[PDB]
């Protein structure tokens, strides 16, 4: 199962709560956790359904953490590995009702599915990315220490993601290192590239 | 435990026995029989075998498996060693460990001089006509053959007739800067010489 | 301690100037030097001081160096939102020396396939920009 | 530089503290507020003891005298 | 507790008269030690008990206005100050203060103001 | 002991409940989970001075208790958590001053006088190169 | 695959067949000694006088052979593709067999010390937790409020780092699922497959 | 299966390999190892040329000697953490596999340490700060420019706290008003009267 | 206010400070000062603590008891978590301090023999 | 529990037929309990029509013992029993003591609810998440082949200073040995429920 | 105590393939009681001659006074 | 800088959608001086105007901010180099439009980017009072000339964080370092009165 070998334990819960849970109410309860997933505060409107439903806050826990749960491990998983067909068969073991199964299949698989997939690969990053980078190109015609230098070299200024920045001066031996290591990387994500789908695809 | 050590190219699957009845344990009997063909084992084993457990013909199947076993261990290192080891370095320290963390640094230096006197250094430039811009590939290999680091001897070729050879390693001007000094800002030194004579 | 500074003078002065063999020897006799300190002065400037005047042209007047380029690269595999990665990872470190400090500030970057090219057209465009002063 | 903004003065016993049962030495505490460039006000205190605060006292006055000389 | 030479010669006399005490002598010799020490001794409690900064030094001098970038003649005069304040076994600060002549005179008055308060409390007990 | 087993029993009942309870997504907690799974921001205790009206208070300082100039006490701080704070802490110092020898203190009086009195009374490169050899 | 020397590495090496391989071999010694230990430039004018040659000489002969066992560590190269590297250098069978033992004896070793180059990425060291239950405070008087207390150790750049940090029971059993999915991916089909291939 | 020593848990698999490397001592020197552990558990230091030197018997090689070395820190750490006594312990060290005069030996060590070993490991408890110690004084302020005579005492406050055990304490050093201080007495005393009805 | 109050001017010396104000704004002021001046002089006495290099704003505490720990799995310690406070340099510093029982009782010992100093002068 | 002298004579006022009838004794104990937690700072709390008899130096007086008591009340869990005891010593009638403790039940919630959001406290984690990847390469040191697990903590507070994600790496044997850990301390709140 | 400097041409900028803008930098060492610091300042073109313009005023009326 | 795409051109033909010429010669003006930040507020403003998707207002504010920063960069100086840049399939009186607006700006492009280089901190103002000390606490007279150097300066908001990015320092001379300074500097001067260095 996509749930793993073993079912968590808000899942259970959840799958048995469903059967008291009128469709209206589920169909807005998703909403809420699909719109959590792609980053939306919604804790006041999830209070506010609450009081409406006549939920207590011990069964909105339940039943938010359930759907949170299933839909983070269908989502996670590529079109080739989940399918309609066996996604609606194994939620039916859970005893989860049919018209409900229709509403969470709709999510994995409809329209939703390309948006939630962007916020899903944001969050492979785990160190900072380059947001900008600038240089000047300069010579030095004369210097305290020498009377004609005509020595080139780059002053760089860069800007992270992380919103840090950093300005700092190469020297044109340590620019040839720096072109030079760029360029190797470059070659080697390639020939890696041609392993994968040369071994890793079949 | 066997089977899973020697990760030979197959979709193993398959539960360890957690004391489990009737039921878990002739499941687990066909899979394992399933299994050893697969593996390319030499012996056979049969379902009903298992349960009845014969020892007898059981052994060379384990023969077959412990063999494999510690031949893909000997390769891949063993892990729980490891993690024995890594048991101790979190709270104790022999002295050959403290060692090792004392000359550290001395160590460290002398690989990093020695990869600086045997970088690589740019001894071609490409020519800017032609442009070699027509795949990513074409040109991070171009920018790599101008440090040397070479139908693969024809693309190079083809490549390498697209470059000059070069001689020197800093790229100090042979005071060609007086014409992009005066080129461009002449116009403003003329100005601001003719003010600060004006102004005294 | 005078005398030293004393030396450093003239021969800090000798690579300012850049100042050829036979001009040395008549500026230190000019100063009433005697002629073995004077020869003696002209022979270590003509082999060392040529590379002496090449080690002060790298001279950098800057608060920040780049001091050591180094990359690690990667394959993702999964993580907690996607299962079933393929992707080459890279992480760039590039050591800054702060010299007013006398302290090395390790900068760490991680690069998709993507993001590297972008970066490499930049660098790309500095060389070019860098073989037109040639 | 710098220019005062406001200054305070306190005067007060040292009695008793847990190494020393009795200090009872007299001190001048005194607090300078000052301006920094873009008027930024920040406090800094000080104390002295009674002969340094007439050092300190004494040397103001010298000032005031070179002051009107000069 | 600071003790003079009755409350000192008091104390170690109780311990010379007592089974195991000093003797005379070591008392004569503690007594001695502790004259020259006394001194010593109460300063170093001070700096132990005192954990705001303290005044290190005071520093001045009186210049000559003559002319800024502006202004082509300037006359009056202005006092420079700089004070040096620390904590008990930290580094120093240096604070530099610039006066004119009235706020030379406005600081100096204040400082009188203290030194009367004093002369007044010790006048009191009259 | 009958009482530290009452206390752990209590204690012991209470971790129950709570891992009864899955945990919820951040931006789904309602008020009620995000006590329980720390999400809620606790304020500091921080205590303002009240001014409090005074019976025996007669003349013109009761001219001015006696009207609106005077508010009243809690409402003289605006929030709540620091109103709560105010009045605890003005109520703990009313404990110790009423919970708490005059020839001993004018005798240290005068004898930190003394003191002060005995204090006063004791007034009773190539560029440095350069400089050094041809502009010092 | 193969070693592409330099030309200038190359001419350094060259000095190796010069000399007697019992001096080769000590050569070998003082190599992988500096690698271990940090190099001292006082024995190159030692050699340079007992084998009448200059003290760059030595240096270069010594740091070259130096470059020769690093790189070789360093891309793991077969014993053959060792051979085939080293024979564009014309030297005889004797030092062809010294220097691919000198090999073969160290790269374990070297390859613990380059891999201590890598980018320096903070590290887990330790984790220490205690189960407290808060009892009253300053403004109320009877709880039960349990939480664990969290100490967690660092390492960066080999300097250790702590965090004192703190989580409810239900988050504490969010944790562990979470890592516990973690550790299960090593045992999917589909990292199997990168650890049987990507080698 | 589910052993006391390990907290009512299934056996480590590095535990119960490791415990196959004891056998291969004596147990003569397996006693003998043992005390050189446990003395390092009380914090009496550890001796690592005596470990190396008895060791020697066995042939161990020095991944041997720190697997060892981590199996009976783990073994006694965690029989004590449980209050596990050394009868319970030989008993279920032999359904690992560990020899019958192994595992006597090992218990027999455990039986006289077993309760100094626990004030230890109290003391070792986490902690997030202690107070290493308090200095006070008392000033009494005469006048000022700002309120022509006061005539109030004031306190000054240094505690020292101590953030990990082999470390410098830091001072945090404040002023108080009286009244503060008063109030800061005050409910210190209250504090410490709920403390007293727990232990 | 705080000039006046501070130097415990006679109500006479303040009427002569006010006799260029309208009347009702001179009878406004010295009814201010009657009702407030003890107000005021508590602010002032709060001030002269400040010429100081840090000050105690405000404290709270935490009795807790920890149940257990990776090291012991029958501990059960007490702990109070005493919390400051400390203005320095214009700004709020939280500072946290866990004490056993055998460091509070240290701690209050030492405040007690504070206090008795303090009684003597308050 | 302990009041001051300052409050015990405030009650004794509200105790009063003559000062405070039971009309005037309902409308300031209400109001009392509306200054404790209303968020407005409502100065015209007082300003009731049938409270305006009352001298307003008494009044004042009496608003903020009443204030002062629910409060001590409240943190020390004080229940009708401790209520009613310390009314019936300040001579509270029988009417007015089920006064008081109708108004505090109605309020006691809220009250409870304030008095504990009042603290600070460590930083709370609140997520986890994780990457896997396979080492392959560096510039010094080629076929590491080895997986790295990267691991991020969200922490949620600000009671001090904080950033909000800690950021670590674990090799296989790390990440088992923290896992171990967390398992360790979950199996003691497991024994903790037995109690 | 200490002033270095460097004279010298930008030729070329992530902005503008070709600049040939020219810049004075100095290095200014100075101390501040028991410690140094060092100030970076770039200077335009025209900032440098009405630098040393206003330094040699500086010279002049340190030379003379009343 | 890196060409244009036929992605950023389809951008470019959100102009026929946008309401008038000087609109779209406002997107053209405002993208090549904003930030990424100011682009977020200039999509704001973009949508606002066009009233066209977010989609279209962001990548049409990018296709300009690139277009105009690759004239810029190269600097193209006639309108037969900048229609070589366009497709042939572009809208041709948009395309000619554009070339219009691109030549006014693209003199001023130049000039607001060769101020907004990197650098050190740059100076600001320069202040300076020549004082005669005439006493202190240790000579009872003096008469010795200073200078105090009073210079503000400025470093790129980005780099300084927390700290403003404006700040002051003096610095005193006296006449001997003063001397040592003015001959440093005046060799600088000598080597541009002739346009060319010695």
């Amino acid at each position: 199962s996509f749930l793993g070998a073993q079912l968590p334990p808000e899942v259970a819960a959840m799958a048995r709560l469903l059967g008291d849970l009128d469709r209206s109410t589920f169909r807005k309860l998703l909403k809420f956790v699909v719109s959590s997933l792609q980053g939306e505060d919604c804790r006041e409107a999830v209070q506010r359904l609450g009081v409406s439903a006549n939920l207590p806050e011990e069964q909105l826990g339940a039943l938010l953490a359930g759907m949170h749960t299933l839909l983070q491990q269908a989502l996670r998983l590529p079109p080739t590995s989940l399918k309609p067909d066996t996604f609606r068969d194994q939620l039916q073991e859970l005893c989860i009702p049919q018209d409900l199964v229709g509403d969470l299949a709709s999510v994995v698989f409809g329209s939703q599915r390309p948006l939630l997939d962007s916020v899903a690969q944001q969050q492979g990053a785990w160190l900072p990315h380059v947001a900008d980078f600038r240089w000047r190109v300069d010579v030095a015609i004369s210097t305290s220490a020498l009377a004609r230098s005509l020595q080139p070299s780059v002053l760089m200024q860069l800007k992270l993601s992380d919103g840090s920045a950093y300005r700092f001066e190469v020297p044109t031996a340590k620019f040839q290192e720096l072109r030079y290591s760029v360029a190797l990387v470059l070659k080697e994500m390639a020939d890696l590239e041609k392993r994968c789908e040369r071994r890793l695809q079949d | 435990w066997c089977i899973t050590t020697c990760n030979f190219d197959v979709d193993v699957d398959l539960l360890f026995q957690e004391n489990s009845t009737i039921g878990q344990k002739i499941a687990l009997s066909e899979k394992i029989v399933s299994v050893l063909p697969r593996m390319k084992c030499p012996h056979q084993l049969e379902p009903h075998q298992i349960q009845g457990m014969d020892f007898i013909h059981i052994f060379p199947v384990v023969q077959w498996l412990v063999k494999r076993a510690i031949e893909t261990k000997e390769e891949m290192g063993d892990y729980i060693r490891s993690y024995s080891v890594s048991q101790f370095q979190k709270t104790y320290s022999l002295p050959e460990d403290d060692d090792f963390i004392k000359r550290k640094e001395k160590a460290i230096k002398t690989v990093v001089d020695l990869s600086e006197v045997y970088k690589p250094r740019r001894k071609y430039k490409r020519h800017q006509g032609a442009e070699e811009l027509l795949d990513e590939e074409s040109r991070i290999h171009a920018t790599l053959l101008e440090y040397g680091r070479r139908a693969e001897e024809q693309r190079i070729q083809s490549l390498m007739t697209k470059m000059t050879a070069m001689a020197n390693e800093e790229s100090r001007l042979t005071a060609s800067s007086v014409g992009q000094i005066v080129g461009l800002c002449s116009a403003e030194i003329k100005q601001i010489v003719s003010e600060y004579a004006e102004k005294q | 301690h005078l005398v030293l500074e004393t030396i450093s003078f003239i021969l800090e002065q000798a690579v300012y100037h850049n100042v050829k063999p036979a001009a040395l020897q008549q500026q230190l006799e000019n100063i009433h030097l005697r002629q073995d300190k004077a020869e003696a002065f002209v022979n270590t400037w003509s082999s060392m001081g040529q590379e002496t005047v090449e080690k002060f042209r790298q001279r950098i007047l800057a608060p920040c160096k780049l001091e050591t380029v180094g990359w690690q690269l990667n394959l993702q595999m999964a993580h907690s939102a996607q299962a079933k990665l393929k992707s080459p990872q890279a992480v760039l470190q590039l050591g800054v020396n702060n010299e007013d400090s006398k302290s090395l500030e390790k900068v760490l970057v991680e690069f998709s396939h993507k993001e590297l090219f972008d970066f490499y057209n930049k660098l790309e465009t500095i060389q070019a920009q860098l073989d037109s002063l040639t | 530089t710098n220019q005062l903004v406001d200054f305070q003065w306190k005067l007060g016993m040292a009695v008793s503290s847990d190494t020393c049962r009795s200090l009872k030495y007299p001190y001048v505490a005194v607090m300078l507020k000052v301006a920094d460039h873009s008027g930024q006000v920040k406090t800094k205190c000080f104390e002295m003891t009674i002969p340094q605060f007439q050092n300190f006292y004494r040397q103001f006055k010298e000032i005031a005298a070179v002051i009107e000389t000069v | 507790a600071d003790m003079d030479f009755n409350q000192l010669e008091a104390f170690l006399t109780a311990q010379t008269k007592k089974q195991g005490g000093i003797t005379s002598d070591q008392a004569a010799v503690i007594s001695k030690f502790w004259k020259s020490h006394k001194t010593k001794i109460r300063e170093s409690l001070m700096n132990q008990s005192r954990w705001n900064s303290g005044l290190r030094g005071l520093s001045w001098r009186v210049d000559g206005k003559s002319q800024s970038r502006h202004s082509a003649q300037i006359h009056t005069p202005v006092a420079i100050i700089e004070l040096e304040l620390g904590k008990y076994g930290q580094e120093s600060e240096f604070l530099c203060l610039e006066f004119d002549e009235v706020k030379v005179n406005q600081i100096l008055k204040t400082l009188s103001e203290v030194e009367e308060s004093i002369s007044t409390l010790i006048s009191q007990p009259n | 002991a009958g009482d530290s087993a009452i206390l752990l029993r209590a204690i012991g009942s209470q971790i129950r409940d709570q891992l009864a309870l899955p945990w919820v997504p951040p931006h789904l907690r309602t008020p009620k989970l995000q006590h329980l799974q720390g999400s809620a921001l606790q304020k500091p205790f921080h205590a303002s001075r009240l001014v409090v009206p005074e019976l025996s208070s007669r003349g013109e300082p009761r001219e001015f208790q006696a009207s609106p100039l005077l508010l009243p006490v809690p409402t003289q701080v605006p929030q709540p958590v620091g109103r709560v704070a105010s009045l605890l802490e003005h109520h703990a110092l009313q404990l110790c001053q009423q919970t708490g020898t005059r020839a001993q203190r004018q005798r240290l009086q005068k004898q930190l006088t003394e003191h002060l009195r005995q204090s006063w009374g004791l007034l009773g490169s190539r560029f440095t190169h350069s400089e050094k050899f041809t502009f010092h | 695959m193969l070693l592409e020397l330099s030309e200038e590495h190359k001419e350094h090496l060259a000095f190796l067949p010069q000399v007697d391989s019992a001096v080769v071999a000590e050569f070998g010694r003082i190599a992988v000694e500096f690698l271990r230990r940090g190099a001292n430039p006082k024995i190159y004018e030692g050699a340079a006088r007992k084998l009448n040659v200059s003290s760059d000489t030595v240096q270069h002969g010594v740091e070259g052979l130096t470059y020769l066992l690093t790189e070789s560590s360093k891309l793991m190269i077969s014993e053959l593709d060792f051979q085939d590297s080293v024979f564009v250098l014309g030297f005889s069978e004797e030092l062809n067999k010294l220097l691919l033992q000198l090999y073969l004896d160290n790269r374990k070793e070297i390859r613990t010390i380059l891999s201590e180059l890598a980018p320096s990425l903070p590290s887990y060291h330790n984790l220490e937790w205690r189960l407290d239950v808060q009892l009253a405070s300053r403004s109320l008087r009877q709880q039960i409020k349990p939480a664990v207390t969290i100490k967690l150790h660092l390492n960066q750049n080999g300097d250790h780092n702590t965090k004192v940090l703190q989580t409810d029971p239900a988050t504490l059993l969010h944790l562990v699922q979470q890592l516990e999915q973690a550790l299960e991916e090593m045992k999917t089909n589909h990292c199997r497959r990168v650890v049987r291939n990507i080698k | 299966m589910r052993f006391r020593f390990c907290g009512d848990l299934d056996c480590p698999d590095w535990v119960l390999a490791e415990i196959s490397t004891l056998a291969k001592m004596s147990s003569v020197k397996l006693r003998l190892l043992c005390s050189q552990v446990l003395k390092e558990l009380l914090g009496q230091g550890i001796d690592y040329e005596k470990i190396l030197k008895l060791t020697a018997d066995a042939k161990f090689e020095s991944g041997d000697v720190k697997a060892t070395v981590a199996v009976l820190s783990f073994i006694l750490s965690s029989a004590a953490k449980h209050s596990v006594d050394g009868e319970s312990l030989s008993s279920e060290l032999q359904q690992l596999g560990l020899p019958k005069e192994h595992a006597a030996s090992l218990c027999r060590c455990y039986e006289e340490k077993q309760s100094p070993l626990q004030k230890h490991l109290r003391v070792c408890s986490l902690r997030m700060n202690r107070l290493a110690g308090v200095g006070w004084r008392v000033d009494y302020t005469l006048s000022s420019s700002l309120l022509q005579s006061v005539e109030e005492p004031m306190v000054h406050l240094r505690l020292e706290v101590a953030a990990a055990p082999g470390t410098p304490a830091q001072p945090v050093a404040m002023s108080l008003s009286a009244d503060k201080f008063q109030v800061l007495l005050a409910e210190l005393k209250q504090a410490q009267t709920l403390m007293s009805s727990l232990g | 206010f705080k000039a006046i109050v501070g130097k415990n001017l006679p109500d006479e010396e303040i009427f002569q400070q006010l006799n260029q104000l309208n009347s009702l704004h001179q009878e406004t002021i010295m009814k201010c000062v009657k009702s407030r001046k003890d107000e005021i002089k508590q602010a002032l006495s709060r001030e002269i603590v400040a010429i100081s290099s840090a000050q105690l704003q405000d404290f709270d505490w935490q009795v807790k008891l920890a149940l257990s720990s990776d090291k012991i799995a029958a501990l059960r310690m007490p702990l109070l978590s005493l919390h400051l406070d400390v203005k320095e340099n214009g700004e709020v510093k939280p500072y946290s301090i866990e004490m056993s029982r055998e460091e509070l009782q240290n701690l209050i010992q030492s405040l007690e023999a504070a206090n008795k100093v303090v009684l003597q002068l308050k | 529990m302990e009041l001051s002298e300052s409050v015990q004579k405030g009650f004794q006022m509200l105790a009063d037929p003559r000062s405070f009838d039971s009309n005037a004794f309902t409308l300031l104990l209400r109001a009392a309990f509306q200054s404790l937690l209303d968020a407005q700072a409502d100065e015209a709390v007082l300003d009731h029509p049938d409270l305006k008899h009352i001298d307003p130096v008494v009044l004042k007086h009496c608003h903020a013992a009443a204030a002062t008591y629910i409060l001590e009340a409240g943190k020390h869990r004080a229940d009708k029993s401790t209520l009613s005891t310390y009314l019936e010593d300040c001579k509270f009638d029988r009417e007015r003591i089920e006064l008081f403790c109708t108004e505090y039940q109605n309020n006691k919630n809220s009250l409870e609810i304030l008095l504990g959001s009042i603290g600070r406290s460590l930083p709370h984690i609140t997520d986890v998440s994780w990457r896997l990847e396979y080492q392959i390469k560096t510039n010094q040191l080629h076929r590491m082949y080895r997986p790295a697990y990267l691991v991020t903590l969200s922490v949620q507070n600000t009671d001090s200073p904080s950033y909000p994600e800690i950021s670590f790496s674990c090799s296989m044997e790390q990440l088992q040995d923290l896992v171990g850990k967390l398992k360790d301390a979950s199996k003691s709140l497991e024994r903790a429920t037995q109690l | 105590i200490d002033m270095e400097w460097k004279f010298g041409v930008t030729s070329g900028s992530s902005e503008l393939e070709k600049v040939g803008s020219i810049f004075l930098q100095l290095k200014l060492v100075v101390k501040k009681g028991n410690q140094t610091e060092n100030v970076y300042i770039e200077l335009t073109l025209p900032q440098f001659y009405s630098f040393l313009h206003e330094m040699e005023r500086v010279r002049t009326s340190m030379e003379c006074f009343c | 800088m890196a060409a244009l795409t036929a992605e950023h051109f389809a951008a470019l033909q959100s102009l026929l959608k946008a309401s008038s010429k000087d609109v779209v010669r406002q997107l053209c003006q405002e993208s090549f001086s904003s930030s990424a930040l100011g682009l977020k507020k200039l999509l704001d403003v973009t949508c606002s105007s066009l009233s066209v998707t977010q989609e279209e207002a962001e990548e049409l504010l990018q296709a300009l901010h690139r277009l105009t920063r690759l004239v810029a960069f190269r600097d193209l100086s006639s309108a037969e180099a900048i229609l070589a840049l366009f497709p042939e399939n572009f809208h041709q009186n948009l395309k000619n439009l554009l070339t219009k607006i691109i030549l006014e700006h693209v003199s001023t492009w130049r000039t607001e980017a060769q101020a907004n280089q990197i650098s050190l901190p740059r100076l600001v103002d320069l202040d300076w009072r020549v004082d005669i000390k005439t006493s202190s606490d240790s000579i009872s007279r003096m008469a010795v000339p200073t200078c105090l150097l009073q210079m503000k300066i400025q470093e790129d908001p980005s780099l300084c964080g927390d700290k403003p990015s404006i700040s002051a320092v003096t610095v005193e001379l006296s006449k001997e370092t003063l001397d040592t300074m003015l001959d440093g500097l005046g060799r600088i001067r000598d080597q541009l009165s002739a346009v060319a260095s010695k």
